[PDB]
């Protein structure tokens, strides 16, 4: 009963698919752009945006005028997770299909439009209704669930650049008490104004303006012995700890160790160990925690996501894409270990370890 | 497969703080309606909402800076020191045990939000913004300063963002966790705070009450705004035996359904076969069901919807189904927490507690909603409802160990 990735999708400062994803990142392209004059004024006229995303180019006419970025950018992903490049069905779902989807705090274009809408109208609560059903935090997983008919589990988790993990986390207990066959499983995050100057506002006094990315990553999960795809991965373990003594190194340390024991694996087998590479102080003691923890070989197997920026909620999935391109590219990954790790602001660490098939 | 019983409760109320206040108020049918004063409602035409009334942080929190969490936060490490205390775990119990901390929400800090975005207006300058708050808001924390608080590191911290069903998720998720046999401890619940955004979007859908919250009731016309945290100490069986723990209630089964079909209305079918995967999770028959604790919001929507998917389940008997919401108001993300709680002191006391307000039950909701007072009852095994936007729907039921 082994839960197995069986297939991958992404949207992505690199485009749209898993195909743009690959080719980016073995690439190093870089990916900053000018920020729209649309978007009004910034901490940083640079951004890492999905290239030629327009909502209602992607998705349609109906429903798609006032939907957030962050439910369309989901709603893409899913449509390269289930359907093929034609919009043929690729992956067969039922009532026992879950969706899991991780976030930091949705879309705060959407709450911060209708706050202002509030404080600046008429009245208070004379705000831009046909705004209000794209707020909730499970709009994007509940959306994701109405594209594709999925009635089963339906689960939203916040946490930032860790929440990919928890969500997988969520769908290896879930599936593993028979609640779901199969799950969706990823994170996102929307490009916006708010989220780049609340991000300011919250970085350590005088940090330079970050370069922020967005985007979205989402995986099929099966049981090893059910699964209608061969794996491209196990997951092997997925462990969290709580940074309470503000010693993110320590933190990663301890959590890698016991994911590596959990999963029956030494360190020197670690083949490709991913980072989630925050602009920060947290984000370098992450890397040299791994630097000294793991083979350097394994930090130089997969090629840096530094040039997407900071993705927030994608991180962990963005970087579990990584790895599975990686291991796709070298016919060598067949049975060896891989480690994708991230730490968030809020103090959570986790650290998945995959044995990769293919 | 594992037991997994209930040793603590944490309560923050609006009708009651720690779970003495809390059966209490629930026993006596206590309405938390009273004036808002968390923020301004000057041209909202009204002014009420079901606030904690008496909050004192300082009496639960000894270790995180209060300016380290806005009032969701505070309310849920509140509540999770309390549901311990409760439970008779100390911080060095609680130490080194590998554990799972689960928060449900809907809005968070949606209030530090709105605090946020006013220091941007009144300056036009959005580098007048505090950074304090920014820190602050994202809903990740809620579940991290919890570990912080009982000094737990060894913990997945998962806050749960399903909306009015969060609470639901949450207890079910430290149910398989404990299950699974990877923990034998869960800290589970809900907490939301009272913020303009909440209220703004209940005004703006016609969904708030002009004077009381009156669930199945003919003539009901919506919902008050509230607010606090559940928490619920989840253990094995097996752990709680051996520490001598006192149980108040066993976790028998959840179940999990999306409706698929709306992005805000509710859903019959949904709601039907959320309580049909409880009930087969659970291992029980709709017949041992002694009452069904309902979302039950007070709209006309809400309402008329679950009562039919009841109906439909029930088979045209269904049990006693009552509204916690008529004395809480929609406490959002907590509300199933504070409501699960609620089922467990119901099992544990022998009571059930009354659907408020009740004037004239609606005719299209053929249910005995235990009007304005609570009754003595043989209660063994209780249902807990939640729905939410985006067709999430969690079903929670409980029994006696």
């Amino acid at each position: 009963g082994t839960p197995v990735i069986t297939g991958w999708s992404a949207v992505s400062p690199y485009g749209i698919g898993r195909a743009e994803f690959a080719a980016g990142v073995r690439a190093g392209a870089k990916t900053a752009v000018k920020a729209d004059a649309g978007l009004g004024p910034l901490p940083s006229s640079d951004v890492c945006t999905v290239p030629g995303f327009d909502i209602q180019e992607q998705l349609g006419p109906r429903g798609t005028a006032k939907m957030d970025r962050l439910t369309a950018l989901a709603l893409v992903a899913s449509d390269g997770l289930l359907l093929d490049a034609d919009g043929n069905r690729a992956v067969a779902t039922d009532e026992l299909t879950g969706v899991v989807l991780g976030i930091t705090m949705g879309s705060l274009e959407n709450v911060t439009d209708f706050l202002r809408q509030s404080y600046t109208n008429a009245r208070p609560f004379y705000v831009d209704a046909g705004r209000i059903p794209f707020g909730s935090l499970n709009h994007a997983a509940g959306a994701t669930a109405i594209r594709h008919d999925l009635k089963g589990p339906n689960t939203t988790v916040a946490g930032g650049r860790v929440s990919g993990l928890l969500a997988l986390n969520y769908a290896r207990r879930l599936m593993g008490q028979g609640r779901a066959t199969k799950y969706l499983v990823g994170s996102a995050e929307e490009f916006s104004a708010a989220h780049a100057w609340f991000e300011h506002t919250a970085t350590a006094s005088g940090d330079p303006a970050p370069l922020l990315g967005e985007g979205c990553g989402l995986f099929l999960v099966e049981q090893a012995e059910a699964a209608e795809r061969p794996p491209l991965a196990a997951v092997l373990s997925v462990e969290t700890r709580v940074d309470i003594d503000d010693d993110p190194g320590a933190a990663v340390t301890a959590c890698a160790r016991r994911a590596l024991r959990r999963a029956g694996v030494d360190a020197g087998e670690v083949w490709a160990a991913v980072p989630c590479a925050a602009p920060t102080a947290a984000g370098r003691a992450e890397h040299e925690a791994l630097a000294a923890l793991v083979p350097a070989d394994a930090l130089s197997r997969v090629p840096s996501m530094e040039l997407l920026g900071d993705t927030g909620a994608a991180s962990a999935s963005f970087q579990i894409a990584a790895v599975l391109a990686a291991a796709e590219a070298d016919a060598d990954s067949r049975g060896r270990i891989a480690l994708v790790c991230a730490v968030d602001r809020d103090g959570a660490v986790a650290v998945a370890v995959l044995r990769l098939i293919g | 497969r594992r037991r997994v019983v209930l040793t603590g409760f944490g309560v923050i109320s609006s009708i009651g703080t720690g779970v003495e206040e809390y059966t209490a108020g629930l026993r006596a049918g206590r309405s938390g309606a009273r004036p808002i004063t968390r923020f301004d409602t000057e041209g909202f035409g009204q002014n009420t909402a079901c606030e904690v009334p008496d909050f004192e942080p300082g009496r639960w929190i000894h270790h995180v800076p209060l300016d380290d969490m806005g009032r969701a936060g505070q309310y849920a490490v509140a509540a999770a020191r309390m549901a311990v205390d409760d439970a008779g775990l100390t911080e060095d119990d609680l130490g080194e045990r590998q554990a799972v901390i689960t928060v449900g929400t809907t809005d968070g800090e949606s209030h530090d939000i709105a605090v946020l975005l006013e220091q941007e207006l009144a300056a036009g300058d959005p580098e007048a913004m505090d950074p304090v708050l920014a820190r602050r808001i994202n809903a990740g924390r809620l579940s991290t300063v919890i570990a912080r608080e009982l000094r737990m590191p060894n913990v997945e911290a998962t806050t749960v963002t399903t909306a009015c069903a969060a609470g639901n998720y949450s207890v079910g998720y430290g149910l398989d966790s404990i299950r699974s046999g990877e923990v034998d401890i869960a800290l589970c619940g809900g907490a939301d705070a009272v913020c303009r955004k909440a209220f703004a979007l209940f005004k703006r859908f016609g969904a708030l009450t002009p004077d009381v919250v009156r669930p199945f009731d003919k003539d009901r016309q919506g919902i008050l705004t509230g607010e606090g945290a559940g928490i619920l100490v989840l253990e094995s069986l097996e752990s709680a035996l051996a520490r001598g723990a006192r149980i108040h209630a066993e976790v028998l089964g959840y179940g999990l359904s999306c409706d698929a079909a709306h992005p805000t209305a509710p859903n019959r079918d949904g709601i039907a076969r959320g309580i049909r995967l409880a009930l087969d999770d659970a291992g029980v028959e709709q017949e041992e069901i002694d009452f069904i604790s309902a979302h039950g919001t007070g709209t006309k929507a809400n309402d008329k919807t679950e009562s039919a998917a009841i109906v439909d389940v029930y088979g045209d008997a269904p049990p006693r189904t009552v509204a916690v919401k008529s004395m809480l108001g929609h406490s959002m993300g907590a509300a199933s927490a504070l409501g699960a709680i609620a089922c467990g002191l119901a099992i544990e006391h022998g009571f059930i507690p009354p659907t408020i307000n009740h004037r004239e039950t609606d005719p299209d909701c053929p249910l005995d909603v235990v009007p304005n007072r609570a009754v003595e009852a043989d209660v063994r095994i209780v249902q807990n409802n939640s729905s939410a936007f985006a067709g999430n729907n969690a079903v929670l039921i409980l029994g006696t160990y």
